[PDB]
């Protein structure tokens, strides 16, 4: 209820570029934070790529300019140099690159989930996505591919889309998604930053990473599954090593589940399933400690979900599923259910944590309803934490103060919160708008 | 009680505040003038002074259910219209009778996946439309058939986007056709001959994940109407595959995020926006099914029974039935489907006021009464049965004081009850 | 039977 909706901060950026499709804060200190953008149908100055994607870098405090992580076109194949007529190994347009953007200290991770290549045997297509990380501020540039293997191809990890999902740890180390591998089965990869240079050898297009770790592929019974769709990070596992959770949206029969993967060894420790059909729950997951016992607590969202009204009629609103950790563990039942009150309003297809916003002890929680209000331009909502938990009541609804248009907002299809922007102690939130090609800053003000 | 605890400063009040409540306008009566009907007798108030507007119910439209008949001129519901004037916390209740038609005409749209998996199946129903035709004839004088195609949205990852696969997603002997999103291969026809004539040119197809994009055309079969050429009938869709259903969602893949609009996107009977719009979620096909009064038949293979046994939980006026090996027993699958579809009615309302409720009561064949959600409901009505319903509205506020509409109708139909509301606010 | 075949 402290955030300044009254005149909040409006980056925008070029027309059709979807900039604000995905948010991050970036601080290699302090004296240069600043917020990501990424804008994944961007047109860049690379080459021969047409709308390869791009990340802005919009430093706070009095705008945004793109950042260059490859300033190359689609390279070439080694023989097609022996035959008549060059031509790509890889394809770099509409690869929507930016469609993930991550931070952590003077790291940056972007993403390319929609990059596909050739491979250097058989002609193929496959969008095994790939991602770039800065690290140490943009002195060393690297891709990352960790699904552009010797597997290829949809029964491999050729549709892989790496880093169609991804964050990072608290300890630097890179975690992806990849909900196409093995015939849509899904994958988690993850690798440290150590690990990813040490075998960083671009001659080589096939990653060649050691010591990295990743789901193992299942039976066919568990393919179109999506696993990885969404990935989120935090301890439920009693140690100090930050575990894996991630999105299943389409595993058993549809009805969804979210698990939850020992960040030592990616092993299974926790399943949580969804109560309807094809309501699409893990489309977005969550990990932060709602009521201040120090026990990092599960958020999931289910956009697609249907309830009916008093009268008997069916609505698409969705809803979030809170799980509160105890030292025992975690219970497989919700503790509480948040549902949106929009038809097709879709809430809870995004949700982030905004650390404790009113300084009360107990940290707060945003959640998108991208095609809510009453003009469908979307809403986000604010829920107070508190020592029982998470409130069922919002204290605070933040809507786009300029008028709708001829297309959808998609106002608050993108969250980032938990992070002091100014420095004033209040932490603030970050609001993508791609539809209008924008991201809203919120900021925290001292209140009552 | 809460008539004298209401503190009633005038006539007006007094109604709003509890259905028991009268006014005394004696004089001679010692906000105690607010009390309870038997109350107020026993302080000694005269009935020609105890003020108490009571509510209503006025039949406006009429018509008997009937018993050579075009499909407007049958009324299958009664009445059509009734005012009802409502009292807060009192409810008014009128009685719906449904009546099924003895010959009814019946539009089928059957929509068929044409993915590789569906190879040998396109192959057998070659006669399908003069077969079908023929067993329809001893169900209803008046049947029309079509025929859509689909497979799958045009995109990556969904399909392999190199220039070969593209022209032919299969391998170099198999001679598959270009992959497509949906297309409208016949409009409903009379003509059976037809139906087997342009089915038996239609070339199967393909695409790379397991999952098809069905969803995408039932959509527009639904809300496409004249395009397609449906009727104010028996609006049946055949849902034929052998795999499971993108949805909502899978779009994001392919970097697909606008929502499906529900409009209707034909051009040369080929939908062309699944470039564009994502798949519709359950919830929407819900909507636009119920909307356009599509009666839906899933004939699945036996493995996908489970998935699509949940669908039809979801999906209002749906059936499932286990296809055989490559559609031999469709036919009889299409019949029995019908059979269990018409001889069920539910019914449903539109949206009601705050403070407005609604509630059904059924009264079915061999005394089987319902209630609850329930009550919107009653089956094994054969042809000729007549079921009836009990229909209570309460108000419990003073919503506006303008009168209110809506209209309950049994899913399928045209037919419907306009029901007027007018709230008591004043003596 | 993986991805659309028989
Ligand atoms: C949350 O929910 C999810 C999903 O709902 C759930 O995950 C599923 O869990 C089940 C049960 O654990 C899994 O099914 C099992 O999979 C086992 C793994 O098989 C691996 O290892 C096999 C043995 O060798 C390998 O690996 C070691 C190193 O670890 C290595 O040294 C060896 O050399 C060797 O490589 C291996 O054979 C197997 O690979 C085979 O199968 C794959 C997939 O088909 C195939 O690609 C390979 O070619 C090969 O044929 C794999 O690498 C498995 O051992 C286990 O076996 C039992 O079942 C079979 C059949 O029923 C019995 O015959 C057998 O005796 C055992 O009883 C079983 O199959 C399932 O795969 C998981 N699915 C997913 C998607 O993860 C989580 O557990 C849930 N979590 C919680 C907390 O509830
Ligand atoms: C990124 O740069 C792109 C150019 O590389 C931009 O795309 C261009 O957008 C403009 C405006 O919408 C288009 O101009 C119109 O073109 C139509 C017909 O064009 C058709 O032919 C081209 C030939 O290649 C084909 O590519 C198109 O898809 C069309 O089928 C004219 O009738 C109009 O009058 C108008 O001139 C350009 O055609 C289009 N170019 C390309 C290559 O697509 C894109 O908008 C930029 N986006 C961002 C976010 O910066
Ligand atoms: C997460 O995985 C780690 C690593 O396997 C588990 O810790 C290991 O426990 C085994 C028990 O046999 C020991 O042999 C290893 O030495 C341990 N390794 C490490 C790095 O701790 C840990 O128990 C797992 N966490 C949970 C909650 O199961
Ligand atoms: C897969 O989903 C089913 C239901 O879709 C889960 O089982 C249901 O389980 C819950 C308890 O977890 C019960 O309340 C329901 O009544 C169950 N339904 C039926 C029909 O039995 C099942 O646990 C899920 N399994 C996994 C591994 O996710
Ligand atoms: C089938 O019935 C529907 C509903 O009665 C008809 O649609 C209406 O058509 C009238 C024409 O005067 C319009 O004024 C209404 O607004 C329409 N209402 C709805 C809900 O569509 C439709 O025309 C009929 N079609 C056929 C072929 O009989
Ligand atoms: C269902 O409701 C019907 C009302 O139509 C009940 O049938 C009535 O039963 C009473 C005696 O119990 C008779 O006096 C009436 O004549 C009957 N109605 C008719 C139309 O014949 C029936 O008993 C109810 N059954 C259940 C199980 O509730
Ligand atoms: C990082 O480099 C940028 C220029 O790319 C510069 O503006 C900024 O001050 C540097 N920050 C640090 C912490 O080195
Ligand atoms: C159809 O299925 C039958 C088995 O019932 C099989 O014998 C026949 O070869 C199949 N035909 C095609 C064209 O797949
Ligand atoms: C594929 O079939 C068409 C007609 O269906 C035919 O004209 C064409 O020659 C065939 N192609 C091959 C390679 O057999
Ligand atoms: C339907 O009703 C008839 C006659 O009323 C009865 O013989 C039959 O058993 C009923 N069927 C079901 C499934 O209730
Ligand atoms: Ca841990
Ligand atoms: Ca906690
Ligand atoms: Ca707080
Ligand atoms: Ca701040
Ligand atoms: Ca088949
Ligand atoms: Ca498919
Ligand atoms: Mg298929």
């Amino acid at each position: 209820f402290n955030l300044d909706a009254e005149a909040p901060a409006v980056l925008s950026g070029p027309p059709g570029s979807f900039f604000g499709f995905s948010v991050e804060f970036y601080r290699p200190g302090t004296d240069g934070v600043s917020v990501l953008v990424g804008a994944p149908k961007a047109n860049t100055s690379q080459p021969g790529v047409l709308q390869g994607g791009a990340v802005y870098l919009c430093p706070w405090g009095a705008q945004c300019t793109p950042i260059e992580f490859d300033s190359k076109g689609s390279r070439l194949l080694e023989s097609s140099l022996s035959s008549e007529g060059e031509e790509p190994v890889e394809y770099k347009s509409l690869q929507w690159f930016g469609a993930t953007v991550r931070a952590h200290g003077s790291s940056i991770l972007a993403c390319a989930p929609l990059y596909s290549w050739r491979t250097e045997k058989e002609p193929l297509s496959d969008p095994v996505g790939t991602c770039y990380l800065s690290t140490d501020n943009f002195t060393r540039i690297l891709e990352y591919a960790p699904c552009r293997s010797d597997f290829s191809w949809a029964a491999g990890q050729g549709y892989c889309q790496g880093g169609f999902s991804a964050e990072f740890t608290k300890t630097g180390r890179v975690v992806l998604g990849g909900p196409g591998s093995y015939f849509w089965q899904g994958q988690i990869l993850s690798a440290t930053q150590e690990q990813i240079a040490e075998s960083y050898y671009p001659e080589y297009l096939i990653n060649l990473v050691q010591g990295q770790l990743q789901t193992r592929q299942a039976s066919s019974i568990y393919d179109d599954s999506y696993l990885g769709y969404s990935v989120a990070v935090g301890e439920f596992s009693g140690d100090d090593t930050e575990d894996f959770v991630a999105g299943v949206p389409k595993g058993n029969l549809t009805y969804g589940y979210v698990t939850i993967l020992n960040g030592s060894d990616i092993r299974s420790l926790y399943n949580f399933s969804g109560e309807q059909m094809a309501s699409y729950f893990g489309y977005a997951v969550a990990a932060t400690d709602v009521n201040g016992d120090g026990l990092d607590d599960l958020l999931v969202g289910a956009p697609l979900l249907m309830d009916r009204t008093p009268d008997g009629r069916p609505q698409e609103v969705g809803r979030v599923y809170v799980y509160l950790q105890h030292p025992a563990g975690i219970e497989p039942t919700p503790t509480l259910t948040l549902t949106g009150h929009d038809e097709f309003g879709r809430f809870g297809s995004s949700l982030t944590p905004l650390g404790d916003l009113d300084q009360d002890g107990y940290n707060d929680v945003a959640i998108g309803a991208p095609f809510g209000g009453e003009t469908q331009q979307g809403v986000v909502f604010v829920f107070p934490g508190g020592p029982g938990g998470l409130g069922s009541k919002p204290s605070q609804v933040l809507q786009p103060l300029w008028a709708a248009s001829h297309t959808p907002d998609f106002f608050g299809s993108a969250l980032r919160g938990g992070r002091d922007l100014d420095g004033n102690g209040y932490p603030d939130l970050i609001v993508g708008s791609f539809g209008v090609d924008k991201a809203v800053v919120y900021r925290g003000r001292p209140v009552v | 009680n809460r008539c004298l605890k209401a503190n009633a400063k005038s006539c007006g009040e007094c109604i709003q505040a509890g259905p028991n409540c009268g006014w005394c306008t004696n004089s001679t009566f010692l906000s105690a003038r607010c009390d309870d009907l038997e109350a107020l007798k026993k302080k000694g108030c005269p009935p020609d002074d105890i003020e108490n507007p009571r509510g209503s119910k006025d039949i406006k439209k009429n018509k008997n259910v009937t018993n050579k008949l075009k499909p407007e001129d049958i009324t299958q519901i009664q009445p059509q219209q009734l005012v009802l004037r409502l009292r807060s916390g009192e409810p008014q209740t009128f009685t719906l009778k449904f009546k099924r038609a003895e010959d009814y005409p019946i539009d089928l749209y059957y929509l068929m996946d044409l993915s590789y998996s569906m190879k040998d199946d396109l192959e057998n129903v070659k006669s399908l439309g003069t077969d079908l035709m023929n067993e329809m004839r001893r169900i209803t004088s008046d049947f029309r058939i079509g025929f859509g195609s689909f497979v799958e949205k045009t995109v990556m990852p969904y399909i392999s986007t190199t220039p070969a696969k593209l022209r032919n997603p299969c391998t170099s002997e198999q001679n598959c056709t270009t992959p497509f999103s949906y297309k409208n291969v016949l409009s409903l026809t009379n003509k059976g001959e037809v139906f087997n004539e342009l089915v038996g040119k239609q070339r199967i197809s393909g695409n790379l994940d397991s999952p098809e994009g069905g969803f995408d055309a039932i959509m527009q079969v639904a809300v496409c109407g004249s395009l397609i050429g449906w009727r104010n009938v028996t609006r049946l869709l055949v849902f034929s595959t052998d795999a499971g259903f993108h949805f909502a969602g899978d779009g994001k893949l392919g970097g697909i995020v606008l929502p499906n609009d529900g409009q209707c996107h034909l051009e040369n009977n080929m939908y062309t926006m699944s470039h564009y719009y994502d798949y519709p979620s359950i919830a929407h096909l819900v909507q636009k099914l119920s909307e356009n009064n599509i009666q839906t038949i899933f004939a699945v293979t036996e493995e996908f029974q489970p998935v699509y046994k949940e669908l039809k939980n979801l999906i209002p006026k749906s059936a499932v039935g286990t296809l055989s090996a490559n559609s031999s027993n469709v036919i009889q699958l299409i019949i029995d489907a019908y059979n269990s579809l018409s001889s069920e009615v539910i019914l449903e309302n539109g949206k009601l006021s705050e403070g407005v409720t609604i509630s059904y009561k059924s009264y079915c064949k061999n005394g089987v009464n319902g209630t609850g959600e329930n009550g919107r409901k009653c089956s094994n009505i054969s042809i000729g049965d007549e079921v009836q319903f009990e229909i209570s509205i309460t108000s419990n506020k003073c919503p506006k004081k303008d009168s209110d509409s809506f209209k309950i109708r049994p899913l399928g139909f045209t037919e419907e009850v306009e029901v007027i509301l007018q709230y008591i606010c004043e003596c | 039977g993986r991805g659309d075949s028989p």
